[PDB]
Formats: structure tokens, C-alpha cells, sequence
RNA sequence: GAAUGCCGGCAUGAGUAACGAUAAAGAGGGUGAGAAUCCCUCUCGCCGUAAGCCCAAGGGUUCCUACGCAAUGGUCGUCAGCGUAGGGUUAGGCGGGACCUAAGGUGAAGCCGAAAGGCGUAGCCGAAGGGCAGCCGGUUAAUAUUCCGGCCCUUCCCGCAGGUGCGAUGGGGGGACGCUCUAGGCUAGGGGGACCGGAGCCAUGGACGAGCCCGGCCAGAAGCGCAGGGUGGGAGGUAGGCAAAUCCGCCUCCCAACAAGCUCUGCGUGGUGGGGAAGCCCGUACGGGUGACAACCCCCCGAAGCCAGGGAGCCAAGAAAAGCCUCUAAGCACAACCUGCGGGAACCCGUACCGCAAACCGACACAGGUGGGCGGGUGCAAGAGCACUCAGGCGCGCGGGAGAACCCUCGCCAAGGAACUCUGCAAGUUGGCCCCGUAACUUCGGGAGAAGGGGUGCUCCCUGGGGUGAUGAGCCCCGGGGAGCCGCAGUGAACAGGCUCUGGCGACUGUUUACCAAAAACACAGCUCUCUGCGAACUCGUAAGAGGAGGUAUAGGGAGCGACGCU
RNA sequence: GAGCUAGCCCUGGCCAGGGUGAAGCUGGGGUGAGACCCAGUGGAGGCCCGAACCGGUGGGGGAUGCAAACCCCUCGGAUGA
RNA sequence: UGGUUCGUGGAGCCAUGGGGGAAUCUGGGCGGACCACCGCCUAAGGCUAAGUACUCCGGGUGACCGAUAGCGCACCAGUAC
């Protein structure tokens, strides 16, 4: 996983 | 040191086919070269050696159990001799 | 001349290309006096020191004579004029009486079959070389050594002169193509004539990849930037820079001398 | 996709080595941490000839 | 007793979701304690510029075989890529090394750095690049350009025979090179054949027929023959190629200007060697026998491959070093070198098997990723596209039933055609080729596939060009004209633009946030400003050093604007 | 640690088949000589259609997935930066 | 400038990079700026056991652990992964 993904929703 | 060189001889359905013709087929020491596994073969039987040719052959994996290793390296040559020439030792 | 294109394609309406008639039947160039292996490469031991090098044809590297004083009075045939990869200007290739081949830099108004020779000897015509001293004041010449017995340095670029002015005990002033004025050494050759292919200038590169032909790897705007990348990064919807305009590494780049004051190359120095 | 391991032995080879370690006072001292830790492979083994 | 505590163990959801591509299975017979799953036969489906063959990388026993099923296999398992054991990898010619040099690495001299260390011409190392001598068959259960058979080469070393001043890591030559397009002649490959050779086959209404079906080569020294590549021969003078040269280079007189002649390849032919179908009969897990004394011929298409360092054009102007030829120097010319012929000598490592994948990179028998070569036939204008199909390989390691909702994927629809909606998003229309026919505007190129249309199958007749053949038959390519036939429909299936008008931004092809942003952002040619005279400015490094640049103001660094037009 | 990724260096490889038809050549015309115009030839291009190949536009599926970036339809480039 | 408890402090002494630059016993450094007096020493060369630190290794002991403890490992562990 380690996200990466911004927060996004 | 020439009973150095050839170690034992190969014993298979295979080495055997080469009795039909001269290749006698022998196990040997892993760092010799075909040129001193003549030389050897020669004094050893007393017999005109005409070709050699030689191969490695790797160990096998194999495992007892938890335990698992590799069997020693081997080398064999087959060596050529020359018309009408046998050796003896090996015809059985 | 400068040839030119249709519009047959974008790119190709503005594009323009140099005429080589003056190419004479030798394109392919000499061994024995050079090629060298040419070594591309855009940087140091290590690291990139000039940006946006690369790409681009690969190149033989002709190594000229920028020294003639080797064959004082050697008189030598002019045997071709050739394309050089690696600089503006073309080349001569010349045949001397010794036999030895070596190419000098074209001058303008070169022509194959012609005579030319280098020494304190010597016409002054189109192609010879002199020390500066004995050529008259107010001719122009090219191909200027900066210091005697060190090679030429001076106006090697086409279409590229200097003028002499005057004398002065052991110097000559120059006018160079910059348009400074300089005190060079009386005992240093230079080659009567003007540099030729002077349409250099003229020429309409057309489009990108054209650049990149020529190793000319894309240049970017400090503008384009961030401001961990340049003075000019950043901030919102464009920028007008913030800050007297500078360099990436801090120092600013209109108006700001950077030749060093206490050079002592300054007490041969007469202008801009 | 393309992953990162892109084996090739002669890279695994002038990379990692015995004597790529023994050229410079850094990879030294990786073979000496290594020895004394006791580890049975001082380098990794890349193998054919 | 708690810290989304730590380690371990066992629950819950739950017999629930799932069992990894929707390429597809059915049956008979075996074997077995036990078969949807293993072996065999028959039938069916799928790939076929592959889902088929051959390498490279990587993997390292997975290869073959015997005996086996606890686990690994998403089910089963008598099977296996799994377990136990044994067997298997043969080279002077393939590749790599006792050859060469590239980037780069190292590095004697030398320079630098508190130390560790950093640079550094020579040299060395460094490779799918240069150099280099094996082709075709046959055998094993498993290896073969390695073993065997035939045919043909390469080096050394020692001999004899004869030629010559021989002779260096040194001089010169050569090696030696770009992109695009290309000519001539060949080969690979392919089509056809009334001709040659074959077991057989007349089915179901008809056919004993120039009938159906299958196959009609490969390698091959010398010598030829045909293509084509290389190359002027003399004599003088010489101050240059860092010593010396007869060599090369530069002059000057002769003869050639031609490939005439020397050589060098490729291809045919070649002494000879080898291969040799369908079908049928056998027992395999497969191979064998026969068909054979097999025949082994004639046309046609034809390369992106060969002759190769071919030719033409263009600008961005396209490695090195050695082998090889030659020149000489020290030396030595009873040496040595060259030609020929003989005998002798010819090492080291790799070779199994997977290799677009169940054996490599992705924790997996993972719908992803992975470089090079071959990739047949028919038809669609062509083609590596698309549909089917040779050879070859598969039905994707859970099945059996049922015929609800709902989801996925797909087909069709009355009448209306965007009323849907943030938006015609999606889906449809259009669609290939040939031929009419095309506007504003325009930098004169374009806009153009503008738009909008017509033609498209099959039969017969007449007829015009080539190409290969001799100026012809055939065989192969383009055409033209006229009658006629059938269907709802003729690129009858598959692959194949919806179009136009008008604004904004950006000139344009391009580039970008691997993993939510491909844009009007970046870049771009071009314009301007500024710095910089060369130990340049600028940049990296404490320094040495290096880039800039083996460049020199038409040059190089920095900044902004971003074709062009008017400014 | 640059076996992923970015750039550059050295050395190799790859890009089916179709279109469009620049310069330049040759002939003709024109002129005092030209410019220029007609064909014919020619085969240019960060040219066009379109496989391989490199991509990742839009939509759908996928969301304890086949997959820690996949698949289907569609789409950009495809002799050049 | 560093060292000493000494951070510029009245800042000595001891080291030193830079500049200037002596003397041989009536010569020189020091006793915390400096001077005088009184005293301590004899720089610009070097070597020197022991007493001290440590525990890879051998031995002894333990109001130290007793297999989630005690070293990471009591077991073929710096292994498998
Ligand atoms: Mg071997
Ligand atoms: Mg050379
Ligand atoms: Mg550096
Ligand atoms: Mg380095
Ligand atoms: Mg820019
Ligand atoms: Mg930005
Ligand atoms: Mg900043
Ligand atoms: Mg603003
Ligand atoms: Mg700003
Ligand atoms: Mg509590
Ligand atoms: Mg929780
Ligand atoms: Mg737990
Ligand atoms: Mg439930
Ligand atoms: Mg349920
Ligand atoms: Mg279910
Ligand atoms: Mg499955
Ligand atoms: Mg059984
Ligand atoms: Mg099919
Ligand atoms: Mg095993
Ligand atoms: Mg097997
Ligand atoms: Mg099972
Ligand atoms: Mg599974
Ligand atoms: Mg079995
Ligand atoms: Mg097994
Ligand atoms: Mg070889
Ligand atoms: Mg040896
Ligand atoms: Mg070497
Ligand atoms: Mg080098
Ligand atoms: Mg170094
Ligand atoms: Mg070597
Ligand atoms: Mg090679
Ligand atoms: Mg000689
Ligand atoms: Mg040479
Ligand atoms: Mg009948
Ligand atoms: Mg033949
Ligand atoms: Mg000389
Ligand atoms: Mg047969
Ligand atoms: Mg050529
Ligand atoms: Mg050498
Ligand atoms: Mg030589
Ligand atoms: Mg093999
Ligand atoms: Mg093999
Ligand atoms: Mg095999
Ligand atoms: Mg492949
Ligand atoms: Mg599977
Ligand atoms: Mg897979
Ligand atoms: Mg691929
Ligand atoms: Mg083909
Ligand atoms: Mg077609
Ligand atoms: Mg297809
Ligand atoms: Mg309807
Ligand atoms: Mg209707
Ligand atoms: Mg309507
Ligand atoms: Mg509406
Ligand atoms: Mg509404
Ligand atoms: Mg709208
Ligand atoms: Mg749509
Ligand atoms: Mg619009
Ligand atoms: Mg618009
Ligand atoms: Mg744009
Ligand atoms: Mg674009
Ligand atoms: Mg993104
Ligand atoms: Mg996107
Ligand atoms: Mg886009
Ligand atoms: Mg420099
Ligand atoms: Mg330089
Ligand atoms: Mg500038
Ligand atoms: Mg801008
Ligand atoms: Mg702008
Ligand atoms: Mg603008
Ligand atoms: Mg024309
Ligand atoms: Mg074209
Ligand atoms: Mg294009
Ligand atoms: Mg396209
Ligand atoms: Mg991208
Ligand atoms: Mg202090
Ligand atoms: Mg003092
Ligand atoms: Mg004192
Ligand atoms: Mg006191
Ligand atoms: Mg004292
Ligand atoms: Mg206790
Ligand atoms: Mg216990
Ligand atoms: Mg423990
Ligand atoms: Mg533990």
C-alpha cells in the first residue's frame, strides 16, 4: 500500500 | 603421477556403446586437460590414444532431509584409440 | 546564397539551408591529416557543467593548421574546399611541394588551383601568412595568434575579420570582430583575408529538431522552474520575476560586468 | 509492468563483487562487518561461466 | 483485563465469496484399491506475424527414465514442472578466451588532496563492433554444425623442393563506415503443371476421367559458366610522412582509360554423398515397416536477403585498433621470409532443458512485463492488416444441473427522433477501393478524404498494353468496349472516417505530473537584452583537474518573449 | 543504491503496405539575354492513412481484482525531437 | 586561533598558521597584564620498564536466566527467509 494517494474525496 | 589423472571408468548404458568402437570413457580429476589425459590413458594401458574429448558434469542437488547439499563436480573424457586396439580392463 | 524551401510542409516555409557550391568536389574528407576520433560527451568527470548538450550527428574532428610558421616559405597548392563539422567557417584542404597535406581554415575569395604560402616572405594576398608587422596597415586578415608562437585564436568564426590599425614599438593594434581594440604582438601570424562563408548568419534553422541536429538539447525558462530550481520559479499564474532577473546560480544577468578588473592582460586593451 | 529486478549477471557482477568491495575503503568495511558478523556469504554469488 | 500493546494458539463472518480469461467439449476402451481430471481411439472446438519453430538474457536439474502420491497442484489425480533413485550436456571449424580496439574503467610518468583519497598523455583492461577456418545428412529414451558418414577448410612445428635481401611494438596503405531512394543479375520462399512417380479411391443422384488424393529435392572441392566488387602500368625528381625507406605523399614526362588485364566474392553447374509423401500394415507412453530401383522434370511470381567497399541524391557530414599488403632500422644474410608438398601438433570454458513463459521479472501453475531471426496457403487494391486454414501447438488444473431477481458482456425493436443529460457521455450513423465532384479563407503549400454523389457480384462475347519466353504458345500482370443472369442486399462474411458552420487558447510535429490532471502548462524555430579577447565568461571540484572547446563575437554563457503579419 | 526511473556517452538492431508529389534534371515555349510558364521525369518531408512498435484520449468493467495501475471498446504518433 | 576551570576577560602560561626576527651563562623561559625585587627552572633532539585500560580466548564463582527467559542462536544460526 504504502498509500501513496492524497486525500483526495 | 599419471594414475592420478583417471580416477575410474564410467559404468552406463552408454559408456558401454562406446566399447563397439575405441572410446573408452573414464571418469576424471576435474582440472585435467586433454592433452595430460592422453599422456595418462597411454602409460596407464599402454594403447595409441587418437582422440579425447572431455565434458563437465555438474553435481545434483540432492537433500536428506532438512540437510540439503550438492554431490562432488565430475569430469569425463572419452578418449579415441587407435584401429584395432582395446582396453582390456574395461571389456567386461 | 542560402537555399531555400516551399511550404510543403510547416517548418519547412521558414527553414533555409546554406548553399555549398563552393564545396568543391570533395565531401568526403582526407584521412592521414586528419579525422580524430571526436569525443561527444556534455560534461566533466562526473557531472553536466554546460546544460542542454546531446543528441545530434556524430562528428570527425579535422585537425587544422592554426600554426602556419611550420612551413615558412613552403609554398603549397590549393587542392579543395570542404564542409567541417565542427566549426562555422570551411576548410582548405592544401597540397604543399614538400608533399605534406594540411588543411587551413577557408578564407573568403579562395580558389582551388591557387597558390599560397606563409612567412615574413610572402604577397600579401587572399590565403598567405605573416607576422603582423610586415603586412600594411589597414588590410584585414584572420586567423590572429594572440601571442606569438601559441596559434591562431582570433577570427576563425565565418565571415569573421580583423582589421589592422596601427603600430606601436613591438605591437599592432587590431580591431576585432567584436569591435574591441587590442595590442597583438607584432611577431604573431595571421593570415590575410576575411573569414567567408559569410552567409552563415543568414541561415533559418526552421524548426526543432533542426536544433537538436546540431547537439542543441532544449533550453528551459527559470520562469518554467520552481523556486528550489531558480530565482524565476514560481509563484501562481505566471511572474514577472520579482527580483533584478539572474542566473540559476544567483548572479545577475542584464548588465553585470564578470571580466575580472586585475587582469593583466587589461594594459593591451583599447575598447569594447 | 516492467518490475525493478532485472537480472544480468555481469552487473550483479562489477556491482556487488568481491573485488568491487575490495577497491574502495567503503566496500572494505562491508566485508570486514560482514567477516565479523560471521555471515557465510561475504558477497552475493553470481554465477556461470 | 485493557496500552488500534507484543508472541503464540483457537474462534467469528461460513460451508458463505471464490477456485485466475466465455477457445468447448462428447464417447468408447484401458490401467487402477480408488478415474469428468492419467494413457489410447474416434468425433467436436481454438491459435496459426501464433497460443507454431530457432536463438539471446535470465533460471540452474526443471531434461530422459524407473519406482511412487504425505505434501506442492486452487477439485480429483493412477498424472506432473512434485518425491526417491539412476542415466544424460562429447567441438582446431559454433560462441568466449591464449586477437583488436570504443565509451568508460584502470593507470607507470606526473599533478593534487588533513587521512582515507582525487585527477592523469603512454600502456593495460574493457564488446551481440572489428578479425577469424563446417556444410549437408544419420543415429540416443535423453547430446550433437560437438558423436558417426560423406564432402571441405584453418593455424602453428619439423622436414625436404624451390623462390627473395630477409627483417620491427616503427612509416605508409588498407581495414573504414551517415541517412533516403535505388539499378542489373541471382538465391531463399511460394504458385501452377496436360509431364514424371505412388499405395489406393468410384461413395449418395452423376463421373474410369489429361479424375480425386499425395509428392516431385538438399548439400556438393577443383574446373568451368554467368552476375558483380575491388584496382591504372611505366620512368625520373623529392626538402613531407618526427631515424631510415625502393613504400606512401608532392611535382614532371610517357603509355592506359579501358574494368581490356589482374585478382576478390556471390550464384548456378558440378566427382560424389544424402534425403525421399499420401495411404496401408503394426504394439508403444511412440516410433517402425511398406509404399521406392520412388519420381526427383517444365513454366510462373520473387525478395527487406546475396554479389557489397554497387549506383544516385541530400545535409545534420557520418568510431577505433588489430589481422592483411607494403616499406625499410637495428641486427643478420650457413640466418631469416615466401611458395609448394609431406609428416606431426592443435589447449581452456560453454553445450542438458524452459525460453512472450507453469522453468525468466511480478510472494502464486499471476489475463501484466520481456531483445533478435523464420513466420506457409487462399481471398479481400496492397500488407507483418482481416476471415478461415497447412505444419505445428492447444481446449487455458474444479465440475454437474438449473433457466428467478440483479450485474457483466452482446443482439434486436413499433412511433418519435437528444424530448436524456453538466455534456449526444455512451452507443449508433459513416466506413475499403475506383470514378465524377468539390466553398469561404489561404503564408499559394494548402483548406481536400472539403461537402455531396455514382460505381462494386456473376455469365458470355469482342478487344488494347505489357512481363517472362525467340520476333510466338503457354504462364503472370495492368486495362477498354458490348450483351446478359440472380438476390432484400454484389469491399453480400471479417478488417475500414459521421459530417458542417462558428468562437477561445496555443503557431505548427512534439514534451509533461510511472500510480486520478496530456492541457491554454513545458518545449519549439525565431526576436531582443546582457555577459564573455580566450588561461573567455559560465559551471563542477578544497585542490589538481575537466567541461565550455581541441570552439574563438556569424562564437559561447545567462534572461525573457515564443512561427508569422502589423506593432 | 541509476539491474526501476531521468539524462548523456559507446556500439548494434528495428520501422508491413499504401498515399501525396518539393527541389532538381530533360524537352518545349517565351526574351536582346533573362525572369518565368507547360509537360515529362524525379522522390523531397519533425508530410498524410495505417500494422508491428511506442503510447495512454474518452467510456465501461475491475476495487479482499487476473493485476499494489489490469482488461474490453475507442483513441495519439508511427523516417523522426 | 586552539588547549587549560579561563566564553577577550586585567589573560598569563602551553601549542601553533602569518609577518618581523636574537643570544651561548654578564646567555635565556617562568612564578597570571606590566615594572622592580626575590626566587624556580635550563626550550627549540630522542629512547625508557613497572603501577593503568581492555576481554576474542582459558579457568573459577553466583541471594544470574531456566526455552516468550538467558546472547540474535541451549536445536548444524548470523542459517532459513
Ligand atoms: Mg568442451
Ligand atoms: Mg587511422
Ligand atoms: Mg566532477
Ligand atoms: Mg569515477
Ligand atoms: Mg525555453
Ligand atoms: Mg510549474
Ligand atoms: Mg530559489
Ligand atoms: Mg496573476
Ligand atoms: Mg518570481
Ligand atoms: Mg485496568
Ligand atoms: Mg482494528
Ligand atoms: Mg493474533
Ligand atoms: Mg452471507
Ligand atoms: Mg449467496
Ligand atoms: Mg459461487
Ligand atoms: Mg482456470
Ligand atoms: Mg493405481
Ligand atoms: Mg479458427
Ligand atoms: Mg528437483
Ligand atoms: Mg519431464
Ligand atoms: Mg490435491
Ligand atoms: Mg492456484
Ligand atoms: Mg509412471
Ligand atoms: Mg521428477
Ligand atoms: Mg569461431
Ligand atoms: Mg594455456
Ligand atoms: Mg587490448
Ligand atoms: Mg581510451
Ligand atoms: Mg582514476
Ligand atoms: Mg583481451
Ligand atoms: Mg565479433
Ligand atoms: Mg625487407
Ligand atoms: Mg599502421
Ligand atoms: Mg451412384
Ligand atoms: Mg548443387
Ligand atoms: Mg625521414
Ligand atoms: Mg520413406
Ligand atoms: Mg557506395
Ligand atoms: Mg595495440
Ligand atoms: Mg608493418
Ligand atoms: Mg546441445
Ligand atoms: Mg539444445
Ligand atoms: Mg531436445
Ligand atoms: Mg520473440
Ligand atoms: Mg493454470
Ligand atoms: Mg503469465
Ligand atoms: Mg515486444
Ligand atoms: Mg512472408
Ligand atoms: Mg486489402
Ligand atoms: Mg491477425
Ligand atoms: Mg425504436
Ligand atoms: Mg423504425
Ligand atoms: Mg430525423
Ligand atoms: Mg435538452
Ligand atoms: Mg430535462
Ligand atoms: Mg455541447
Ligand atoms: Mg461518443
Ligand atoms: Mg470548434
Ligand atoms: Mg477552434
Ligand atoms: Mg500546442
Ligand atoms: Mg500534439
Ligand atoms: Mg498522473
Ligand atoms: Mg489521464
Ligand atoms: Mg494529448
Ligand atoms: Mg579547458
Ligand atoms: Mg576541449
Ligand atoms: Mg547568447
Ligand atoms: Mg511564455
Ligand atoms: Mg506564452
Ligand atoms: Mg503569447
Ligand atoms: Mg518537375
Ligand atoms: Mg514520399
Ligand atoms: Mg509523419
Ligand atoms: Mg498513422
Ligand atoms: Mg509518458
Ligand atoms: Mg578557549
Ligand atoms: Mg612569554
Ligand atoms: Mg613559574
Ligand atoms: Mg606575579
Ligand atoms: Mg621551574
Ligand atoms: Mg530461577
Ligand atoms: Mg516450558
Ligand atoms: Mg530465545
Ligand atoms: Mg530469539
Amino acid at each position: 500500500x504504502g498509500g501513496p494517494k492524497k486525500k483526495k474525496k | 603421477t599419471a594414475y592420478d589423472v583417471i580416477l575410474a571408468p564410467v559404468l552406463s548404458e552408454k559408456a558401454y556403446a562406446g566399447f563397439a568402437e575405441g572410446k573408452y570413457t573414464f571418469w576424471v580429476h576435474p582440472k585435467a586437460t586433454k592433452t595430460e589425459i592422453k599422456n595418462a590413458v597411454e602409460t596407464a594401458f599402454k594403447v595409441k590414444v587418437v582422440k579425447v574429448n572431455t565434458l563437465h558434469v555438474r553435481g545434483k542437488k540432492k537433500r536428506l532431509g532438512r540437510y540439503l547439499g550438492k554431490r562432488p563436480d565430475r569430469k569425463k573424457a572419452i578418449v579415441q584409440v587407435a584401429p584395432g586396439q582395446k582396453i582390456e580392463a574395461l571389456e567386461g | 546564397a542560402v537555399k531555400k524551401f516551399k511550404p510543403y510542409t510547416p517548418s519547412r516555409r521558414f527553414m533555409t539551408v546554406a548553399d555549398f557550391s563552393e564545396i568543391t568536389k570533395t565531401e568526403p574528407e582526407k584521412s592521414l591529416v586528419k579525422p580524430l576520433k571526436k569525443t561527444g560527451g556534455r560534461n566533466n568527470q562526473g557531472r553536466i557543467t554546460v546544460r542542454f548538450r546531446g543528441g545530434g550527428h556524430k562528428r570527425l574532428y579535422r585537425i587544422i593548421d592554426f600554426k602556419r610558421w611550420d612551413k615558412v616559405g613552403i609554398p603549397a597548392k590549393v587542392a579543395a574546399i570542404e564542409y567541417d563539422p565542427n566549426r562555422s567557417a570551411r576548410i582548405a584542404l592544401l597540397h604543399y611541394v614538400d608533399g605534406e597535406k594540411r588543411y587551413i581554415i577557408a578564407p573568403d575569395g579562395l580558389q582551388v588551383g591557387q597558390q599560397v604560402v606563409a612567412g615574413p616572405d610572402a604577397p600579401i594576398q587572399v590565403g598567405n601568412a605573416l607576422p603582423l608587422r610586415f603586412i600594411p596597415v589597414g588590410t584585414v586578415v584572420h586567423a590572429v595568434e594572440l601571442e606569438p608562437k601559441k596559434g591562431a585564436k582570433l577570427a576563425r568564426a565565418a565571415g569573421t575579420s580583423a582589421q589592422i590599425q596601427g603600430r606601436e614599438g613591438d605591437y599592432v593594434i587590431l580591431r576585432l570582430p567584436s569591435g574591441e581594440l587590442r595590442k597583438v604582438h607584432g611577431e604573431c601570424y595571421a593570415t590575410v583575408g576575411a573569414v567567408g562563408n559569410a552567409d552563415h548568419k543568414n541561415i533559418v534553422l526552421g524548426k526543432a529538431g533542426r536544433s537538436r541536429w546540431l547537439g542543441r538539447r532544449p533550453h528551459v525558462r527559470g520562469a518554467a522552474m520552481n523556486p528550489v530550481d531558480h530565482p524565476h520559479g514560481g509563484g501562481e499564474g505566471r511572474a514577472p520575476r520579482g527580483r533584478p532577473p539572474a542566473s540559476p546560480w544567483g548572479w545577475q544577468t542584464k548588465g553585470l560586468k564578470t571580466r575580472k578588473r586585475r587582469k593583466p592582460s587589461s594594459r593591451f586593451i583599447i575598447a569594447r | 509492468m516492467k518490475r525493478t529486478w532485472q537480472p544480468n549477471r555481469r552487473k550483479r557482477a562489477k556491482t556487488h563483487g568481491f573485488r568491487a568491495r575490495m577497491r574502495t575503503p567503503g566496500g572494505r568495511k562491508v566485508l570486514k562487518r560482514r567477516r565479523q558478523k560471521g555471515r557465510w556469504r561475504l558477497t552475493p554469488a553470481v554465477r556461470k561461466r
